[PDB]
RNA sequence: UGUACAACGGGGUAUUGUAAGCAGUAGAGUAGCUGUGUUACGAUCUGCUGAGAUUAAGCCUUUGUUGUCUGAUUUGU
RNA sequence: GCGUCUAAUACCUACUGAUGAAUGUUACCGCAAUAGUAAUUGAACUUAGUACGAGAGGAACAGUUCAUUCGGAUAAUUGGUUUUUGCGGCUGUCUGAUCA
RNA sequence: GCUUGUG
C-alpha cells in the first residue's frame, strides 16, 4: 500500500480512493475527491484557489518550508529491514508529529498577531 | 425473475427465523449454530491475496466488507423437540426465571400501560423446591432427541433506539443431548461471546431480510424488496471484541483507531462492543437484525480453508466523501483553526 | 483474465499506438469472448485499417487495445483512466507486428501479452 | 495438405447414405399434415421437405468429392503412388459418376419444385414427394458400387506415408529383404521385420533422422525383381529427389546369388545411375566389382551383423547429397556439479518440495526464511510500512539516530525561549 | 548449459524472469515449475528470487541491470523495493530510476561493462546507471529499432543481435564491446531475442519452441562450449 | 417519574469556499499640487479570513437549557 | 435440464400484491401437507511437449485459478443523479444609495 | 377411429 498527496489538493490519497488520470505524458497524477479533479479537468490552477493547501503555502499562510518537511522524504535506496530500526523509526515519527503540531501553532499564533 | 423464490410477498416478520440447523454429531463439544446480529453500514478491506494458482498469488487485494454488530447474547431459556410422523413437536420450554427487562417487553405491545406481570407467577412457582423445574428438565431430557436453546440479543448495548428485544430459537450441533441440558444447566443467565463461537476465516451463511422499497411496478406490478434471502459463503474477515482496543487495528496498520468510521456510520451509531467483519454484503440494510449460521455444511475448499491477511481498514468518514482517517490526522494536515481558537 | 470494465462500442475508431504506419483501427469484431458486445483493454479484436497506407486498406487483422480511455476499477482499487482510445495490430499468435508502440501501454495488457510488453515502452 | 489426405470423410455405405439422409430430413422437417390444410400449405409443406432431402444429398455427395483429392493435380509422384496403389481411369469413373448423381439429383429436385406447384390434392402431392425423394434414392442407390470403392480406398489413403519429395532424402533399395529392412530398423525408430522370406515388407517405410541438424527422411523400398510393388519401387526411385542405396550380400542371405542381384542392378541401372547412387554389400568378388567402373556408383562393403556401421553409411549417404576483460563466472558455478535428473544424491529442487507439500494447487509455497539477512532469528517479521497515516518508507533510513538527537537539540533550543508563544 | 523452458507454456522467457551474472530473478507465478527449471542449470551457486514489478509477470523486461546492480521503474511499490533488497544480497546495488516511460527491460540494453540506452532518455538516467551499474552509457541503436533492450541481448561472452542487423553495425558493436556478435533468430524465428531468452556468461535459456540451429548459433556467439 | 423521551444549543464528521464590516500603502484610472513627484475621488488588491453559511427532513454524540409522562374504547375458559 | 460470431446459434374468472370475521383473549416461539426451484458455458496452470506418433502434430482424470451468460443482494470506492433549490460567482434586475 | 422414408 502508499499513499501520496493530491496532485492538486495535496491531501493524503488513501487505498481505494479518489481516481487516478494517465495522460499521453504517462505520469501518475493522483487525486482526492471528486471535486478537485473536476477542477483540475478545467486547468485551474492550484496555486491562486484559496482553499487549497497548494495555495496556502505558496501565499504564506501555513508554514512554508520547515526542517521536519525533510525528514518525511521518500528513500529510492531501499534498506535492509531491522526490527530496531523499525522500532527507532516509529518512535521518530511519534515526536515529530508533535513537534509538527507545535512548529504549526506557534506560526499560526505568529500570523494571527494582526488580530491585535 | 427467478420462479424458486416466488412468490414475492414481503416477508412474515422484520427478524427470518433459521429454515435449516448444520447437521448435528454426538462427538464434538456443544456449541451454538448460529448467532445474532445487526448490519452496520459497510468499510472498504485492502490485505494481501495468499491463493496459489491465482493470478494476484502473494499480490495486494481491495474489496469490500460489511460490518455487523454482534453484542454478547444471554440464555433465556431451552425448547426440547422429540421426533413425531408430524415433524418435530416442542414438548416442553424452560426459563431461567431472571428474565431481563428487554425480553419481558418483548411479550408487550403496550409495555407502559401493561402492570409488567410478565413472569411473576412464573417466577414464584420457579421459586419452589426444584420439583417444578428438575422434571420438566428430566422429561425434556428422556424424550427430546434434539435440543433448541432461546436466547436474545442485548439490544440495550446497541446504539438503536429500540428496547424491545429479539427472542429467537438457537439449536445446538451436538453434545449427546444429556450433556446438551448439562451445559444449558451451566449457561443459564449466561453470555456467550462471539468469539467463542465463531473464529476468522470461518465460511458463514447469513439471513435477513434485504432493503424494502415498497410497491413497484412479469410485467406485473408487485412488492419490491423486504424478503428473507440466505448468503452461503461469506468468509469471516475480522471477528471484534468489545472488551479491548485495536479492533480496527492491524498487525501492519497497528494504529489504535477504532473501526468506527469518522462521524460515526451513516443512519448508525458507534460500534464498541463485539462485531463480526464479513467480505461481501449481507441481503439487509442498516439497522437491520440478522442471523449467521455456518453455512449449513462442510465447506472444505480453498476459499474457506484460506487464512486472511488483513492489512489495513479503512476508517474514513462514510458521512459524504471523507479523507480523513482519524481526528488527529485531520488535526496535523489541517492545523489549528479559529474553532479551536 | 480477471474482468476490467467494457465500454468500447462495436464499430469504434481508436488511434494505432504502433509505427507500423497506420493511425486509426475500425473495430468490427470481439473475438475471443462471448447482447450488446463491447471490447475492453488487453481484448484482441479483429479490424480493418481506415486511415493509412493502401496496403492495410479494406483487409481485416487482429488488434490489440493497449487503452481504454474510460474509467476502470483496477484490482488494486485505485481507478484509473486514459485520454483516448488506442490499440496495436499484431498477428493472432500474439506477435507484434509494429516495430515500436507508443504511447502508454495498460498494466493489465501488458501482463497478459508479454509479447505486447516487449514491443511497449511506456506501461501504465 | 499435400503429403497427407487423413482428413478425408468416411464414405457411407449405398444403404447408410440413404437412411441417412432420409433420417435427418424426416427428423428436422415438420411431420404433421390434414386433408384440410390450405393447398398452399401442404405445397409449401412438401416443397420444403423435398428441398431441404435434395440439399442433404448435394452436400454429401459435395463433401465426398471435397474431400477426395484429384489425382492428376496432387503431385506426379503421388500421382503414380495412386496408380500403383489402385487405376487411374477407375478412380476418375467413379470420381465422375458421384458428380454426374450429384447433377441428376440437383436437377431432379429442381425440377419437382418446378413441378409439385401444381398439384390439386393432398394425396397428388404426396406422391409426387414420393417421386423426388425415390428418384433420389434410386440415384444414390446407383452408386452402391463407387461408394464401396470410395470407402475402401479412403480407409488406405489416410494410413499412407508422407514424405517430401522436394526436401533432401535417402533411398534404400535392393533384392526383397536382403537386410536392408535391418538397416532401417536400426537407422531411424522405424520398427520392420527382418525375417528371411523375401517380401518382409510390402510398403514404402519411411523414417526420419536428423544429421547436422538438418532434417532427413529414408524409405525403405519393399523389393525389387513385373508387379504393382516393383512398379511402385521404380517411381519412387525415380521421382523422388533422392539418392538411391543399392543393396547386395555377400553370403548366403535370403538364398540369392550375386550374379542375379548384379543382373537385376544392370538393368535397372539406366534410370537411377546418374543420381549419385550407392551399393551396400551385406572369389566371385572380382566380377561384383565390374559395378565399380560405373561412374556414379561407390561399393563399400559390411554386413547386417554388425548394424553399429549403418551410422558410417549415414554420414557418408548425407554427405553425398550435401556435397551435390575477462567475464564475471563466480567460483561457485565452477564448483558445483552438474543437476543429474535420476541421481538418488541430486539436491531437491523446488519442483519435488512443492510437490511433495500439494504441489501449485492446494498448497502455496512460502517466502519466508528465504531473503537474506544479518540474523535468521528475526526473520519473522511485518513490515507495518504505515503508521499514524504516515508511510514508514518515507522514514525508514539509518543514520535516523542522529537525526532524532538533532530535532530534540533544535526543539530545546527553541522550548526555553518560548518562541511557540 | 543452454537449456530448453517455458513459463506456464509461455516462449517469452526474457520477459517473465531477469537474469545475470550475479543474481536471477523470476515471476510469481502459480507454476513454480519455471523456478526448479532454473534451480536445475543454477543451483544455490547464485540467489533465485521469486519478484514482480507493480505485481506484473513481465518483470524481466520491466527491469534492466548487470552484475553491479539491478535497476527498477517507478511503478516498483516500496514494498517490491524492499523485498528485493532483503532477498537480494547487499553486494549488488538497488536503485529505482524515474522517466516518462516505464519499460527499462526495452529502453535499456546493457552488460557487465557497456550499456546502449534509448537517444532520448532521460539526461539523469544515464549518470545513475554509470554509477550504479559501473558500465559506459551510448546513446545508439541497433537494427533501426528505438527497443534495443528487447530486440538485442548482451553479455560478457557473447550477444545475440537482431537478426536484420547490418555487416557493419555488428562489427561496430563488436569492437566497441570488444566481443564478438552475430545475427540470429530465437524461439522458432523470433527477431526479439531479448524478450524471448535470457543469457549470462554461464548459462542460457531459450523457449521449448527455439529450433536447433537456433540453440547452435546462441551456443556458438557467446561461446558455451 | 427515570441510563425515560421531545425541541433547541454545543461538540464530531461532511458540502461549498475567504463572508457583512473594519483598516491599509498594494492600488488601475480622473482632479490638483511637471516631477506612492502629492493628495481627494476610487475599478481592484491585502489582514481579520481553510473565514462565513448549511449540517437532517432517512448522519453520530450529548454532560447544557427546557417541556412532557394521561386522553377513550374493546376483550372471559 | 439449460442455451439455440459463439461450445452451439433446431362485461366476469385468472395473475403478482395487500387487508380481514372466526375458535375463550392477547402475545412469543417452533414443525411443515402443500405450490415453485438454478446455476450456466468456456479457458488456465498442472498432469505435457508425457502417453500416442518416423514425423507433422499431440491425450485425458484427480487439484487448483479465472471470465460470459441467468438469478439474489450492497453504495465499502467511482459515475450517474439534486426543489438539501447548500454554498460561491455571474446575466436582466427592483427595494432612493451600499449590505440583505 | 386424418397424418411421417424409399419415382
Amino acid at each position: 500500500m502508499r499513499i501520496y498527496q493530491c496532485h492538486f489538493c495535496s491531501s493524503p490519497c488513501y487505498p481505494g480512493h479518489g481516481i487516478m488520470f494517465v495522460r499521453n505524458d504517462a505520469k501518475e497524477f493522483r487525486f482526492c475527491r471528486s471535486k478537485c479533479h473536476k477542477a483540475f479537468k478545467q486547468r485551474r490552477n492550484p496555486r491562486k484557489l484559496k482553499w487549497t493547501k497548494a495555495f496556502r503555502k505558496a501565499a504564506g499562510k501555513e508554514l512554508a518550508v520547515d526542517s521536519t518537511l525533510t525528514f518525511a522524504q521518500r528513500r529510492n535506496v531501499p534498506v535492509r529491514y531491522n526490527r530496531e530500526l523499525v522500532a527507532t523509526t516509529l518512535k521518530a515519527m511519534a515526536r515529530i508529529e508533535e513537534i509538527r503540531q507545535k512548529r504549526e501553532r506557534a506560526f499560526y499564533k505568529n500570523r494571527m498577531r494582526g488580530n491585535k | 425473475g427467478h420462479l424458486g423464490f416466488l412468490p414475492r410477498k414481503r416477508a412474515a416478520s422484520i427478524r427470518a427465523r433459521v429454515k435449516a440447523f448444520p447437521k448435528d454429531d454426538r462427538s464434538k463439544p456443544v456449541a451454538l449454530t448460529s448467532f445474532l446480529g445487526y448490519k452496520a453500514g459497510m468499510t472498504t478491506i485492502v490485505r494481501d491475496l495468499d491463493r496459489p494458482g491465482s493470478k494476484f498469488h502473494k499480490r495486494e487485494v481491495v474489496e469490500a466488507v460489511t460490518v455487523v454488530d454482534t453484542p454478547p447474547v444471554v440464555v433465556v431459556g431451552v425448547v426440547g423437540y422429540v421426533e413425531t410422523p408430524r415433524g418435530l413437536r416442542s414438548l416442553t420450554t424452560v426459563w431461567a426465571e431472571h428474565l431481563s427487562d428487554e425480553v419481558k417487553r418483548r411479550f408487550y405491545k403496550n409495555w407502559y400501560k401493561s402492570k409488567k406481570k410478565a413472569f411473576t407467577k412464573y417466577s414464584a412457582k420457579y421459586a419452589q423446591d426444584g420439583a417444578g423445574i428438575e422434571r420438566e428438565l428430566a422429561r425434556i431430557k428422556k424424550y427430546a432427541s434434539v435440543v433448541r436453546v432461546l436466547v436474545h440479543t442485548q439490544i440495550r448495548k446497541t446504539p438503536l433506539a429500540q428496547k424491545k428485544a429479539h427472542l429467537a430459537e438457537i439449536q445446538l450441533n451436538g453434545g449427546s443431548i444429556s450433556e446438551k441440558v448439562d451445559w444449558a444447566r451451566e449457561h443459564f443467565e449466561k453470555t456467550v461471546a462471539v468469539d467463542s463461537v465463531f473464529e476468522q476465516n470461518e465460511m458463514i451463511d447469513a439471513i435477513a431480510v434485504t432493503k424494502g422499497h415498497g410497491f413497484e411496478g412479469v410485467a406485473r406490478a408487485g412488492q419490491r424488496g423486504y424478503h428473507s434471502r440466505t448468503s452461503i459463503n461469506h468468509k469471516i474477515y475480522r471477528v471484534g471484541k468489545g472488551d479491548d482496543e485495536a479492533n480496527g487495528a492491524t498487525s501492519f496498520d497497528r494504529t489504535k483507531k477504532t473501526i468506527t468510521p469518522m462521524g460515526g456510520f451513516v443512519h448508525y451509531g458507534e460500534i464498541k462492543n463485539d462485531f463480526i467483519m464479513v467480505k461481501g454484503c449481507i441481503p439487509g440494510n442498516r439497522k437491520r437484525i440478522v442471523t449467521l449460521r455456518k453455512s449449513l455444511y462442510t465447506n472444505t475448499s480453498r476459499k474457506a480453508l484460506e487464512e486472511v491477511s488483513l492489512k489495513w481498514i479503512d476508517t474514513a468518514s462514510k458521512f459524504g466523501k471523507g479523507r480523513f482517517q482519524t481526528p488527529a490526522e485531520k488535526h496535523a494536515f489541517m492545523g489549528t483553526l479559529k474553532k479551536d481558537l | 483474465k480477471f474482468r476490467i470494465s467494457l465500454g468500447l462500442p462495436v464499430g469504434a475508431i481508436m488511434n494505432c499506438a504502433d509505427n507500423s504506419g497506420a493511425r486509426n483501427l475500425y473495430i468490427i469484431a470481439v473475438k475471443g469472448s462471448g447482447r450488446l458486445p463491447a471490447a475492453s483493454l488487453g481484448d484482441m479484436v479483429m479490424a480493418t485499417v481506415k486511415k493509412g497506407k493502401p496496403e492495410l486498406r479494406k483487409k481485416v487483422m487482429p488488434a490489440i487495445v493497449v487503452r481504454q480511455a474510460k474509467s476502470w476499477r483496477r484490482r488494486d482499487g485505485v481507478f484509473l483512466y486514459f485520454e483516448d482510445n488506442a490499440g496495436v495490430i499484431a498477428n493472432p499468435k500474439g506477435e507484434m507486428k509494429g516495430s515500436a508502440i507508443t504511447g502508454p501501454v495498460g498494466k493489465e495488457c501488458a501482463d497478459l501479452w508479454p509479447r505486447v510488453a516487449s514491443n511497449s515502452g511506456v506501461v501504465v | 495438405m499435400q503429403l497427407s489426405w487423413k482428413d478425408i470423410p468416411t464414405v457411407a455405405p449405398a444403404n447408410d447414405l440413404l437412411d441417412i439422409v432420409l433420417n435427418r430430413t424426416q427428423r428436422k422437417t415438420p411431420t404433421v399434415i390434414r386433408p384440410g390444410f390450405k393447398i398452399t400449405r401442404i405445397r409449401a409443406f412438401y416443397m420444403r421437405k423435398v428441398k431441404y432431402t435434395g440439399e442433404g444429398f448435394v452436400e454429401k455427395f459435395e463433401d465426398i468429392l471435397k474431400g477426395f483429392p484429384n489425382i492428376n493435380d496432387v503431385h506426379p509422384f503421388h500421382r503414380d503412388l495412386m496408380d500403383t496403389l489402385y487405376e487411374k481411369n477407375h478412380y476418375k469413373i467413379s470420381l465422375a459418376a458421384i458428380s454426374r448423381a450429384k447433377s441428376l439429383v440437383e436437377q431432379v429436385a429442381r425440377d419437382y419444385v418446378r413441378l409439385l406447384k401444381f398439384g390439386q390434392s393432398l394425396f397428388q402431392c404426396k406422391q409426387l414427394k414420393r417421386a423426388a425423394l425415390g428418384r433420389m434414392a434410386t440415384i444414390v442407390k446407383k452408386l452402391r458400387d463407387p461408394l464401396a470403392y470410395l470407402e475402401q480406398v479412403r480407409q488406405h489413403i489416410g494410413r499412407l506415408p508422407s514424405i517430401d519429395p522436394n526436401t533432401r532424402t535417402l533411398l534404400i533399395c535392393g533384392y526383397p529383404n536382403v537386410g536392408k529392412s535391418s538397416f532401417l530398423r536400426c537407422i531411424t525408430k522405424s520398427d520392420v521385420d527382418v525375417q528371411p522370406y523375401a517380401f518382409t515388407t510390402k510398403s514404402l517405410y519411411v523414417g526420419h533422422f536428423d544429421y547436422k541438424y538438418l532434417r532427413f527422411q529414408a524409405i525403405d523400398t519393399p523389393g525389387i525383381l513385373m508387379n504393382n510393388i516393383e512398379m511402385q519401387s521404380i517411381y519412387a526411385i525415380a521421382h523422388l529427389r533422392s539418392c538411391v542405396l543399392y543393396f547386395m550380400d555377400l553370403s548366403e542371405q535370403c538364398g540369392f546369388t550375386i550374379e542375379a542381384q548384379v543382373k537385376l542392378f544392370h538393368s535397372i541401372k539406366p534410370l537411377f545411375a546418374n543420381k549419385s547412387v550407392m551399393v551396400v554389400i551385406n572369389e566371385r568378388a572380382q566380377l561384383l566389382e565390374s559395378v565399380k567402373e560405373v561412374p556414379g556408383v561407390e561399393i563399400m562393403t559390411s554386413s547386417c551383423q554388425l548394424e553399429e556401421n549403418v551410422m558410417e553409411v549415414r554420414n557418408k549417404a548425407c554427405e553425398k547429397l550435401l556435397a551435390s576483460r575477462t567475464p564475471f563466472i563466480p567460483e561457485s558455478v565452477k564448483n558445483l556439479k552438474k543437476y543429474d535428473p535420476e541421481d538418488p544424491n541430486r539436491r531437491k529442487l523446488a519442483r519435488d518440495i512443492e510437490a511433495e507439500n500439494g504441489g501449485a494447487g492446494v498448497f502455496n509455497v512460502n517466502l519466508k526464511d528465504k531473503y537474506l539477512l544479518e540474523d535468521d532469528e528475526w526473520k519473522n517479521d511485518i513490515m507495518p510500512e504505515i503508521l499514524d497515516g504516515k508511510n514508514v518508507y518515507d522514514f525508514l533510513d539509518p543514520e535516523i539516530a542522529a537525526k532524532l538527537q538533532a530535532l530534540e537539540e533544535e526543539e530545546e533550543k527553541l522550548e526555553n525561549e518560548g518562541f511557540y508563544n | 548449459m543452454a537449456t530448453r523452458t517455458q513459463f506456464e507454456n509461455s516462449n517469452e522467457i526474457g520477459v517473465f524472469s531477469k537474469l545475470t551474472n550475479t543474481y536471477c530473478l523470476v515471476a510469481v507465478g502459480g507454476s513454480e515449475n519455471f523456478y526448479s527449471a532454473f534451480e536445475a542449470e543454477l543451483g544455490d551457486a547464485i540467489p533465485i528470487v521469486h519478484t514482480t514489478i507493480a505485481g506484473t509477470r513481465i518483470i524481466g523486461r520491466m527491469t534492466a541491470g548487470n552484475r553491479r546492480g539491478l535497476l527498477v521503474p517507478t511503478q516498483t511499490t516500496d514494498q517490491e523495493l524492499q523485498h528485493l533488497r532483503n532477498s537480494l544480497p547487499d553486494s549488488v546495488k538497488i536503485q529505482r530510476v524515474e522517466e516518462r516511460l516505464s519499460a527499462l527491460g526495452n529502453v535499456i540494453c546493457c552488460n557487465d561493462y557497456v550499456a546502449l540506452v534509448h537517444p532520448d532518455i532521460d539526461r539523469e538516467t544515464e549518470e545513475l546507471i554509470s554509477d550504479v551499474l559501473g558500465v559506459e552509457v551510448f546513446r545508439q541503436t541497433i537494427s533501426g529499432n528505438i527497443l534495443v533492450g528487447s530486440y538485442c541481448s548482451l553479455s560478457n561472452q557473447g550477444g545475440l543481435v537482431h537478426p536484420q542487423t547490418s555487416v557493419q553495425d555488428q562489427e561496430e558493436l563488436s569492437s566497441l564491446l570488444q566481443v564478438p556478435l552475430v545475427a540470429g533468430t530465437v524461439n522458432r524465428g523470433s527477431s526479439v531475442v531479448g524478450a524471448g531468452m535470457v543469457v549470462n556468461d554461464y548459462l542460457a535459456v531459450t523457449g521449448l519452441d527455439t529450433t536447433a540451429p537456433e540453440l547452435s548459433v546462441i551456443e556458438s556467439i557467446f561461446r558455451l562450449q
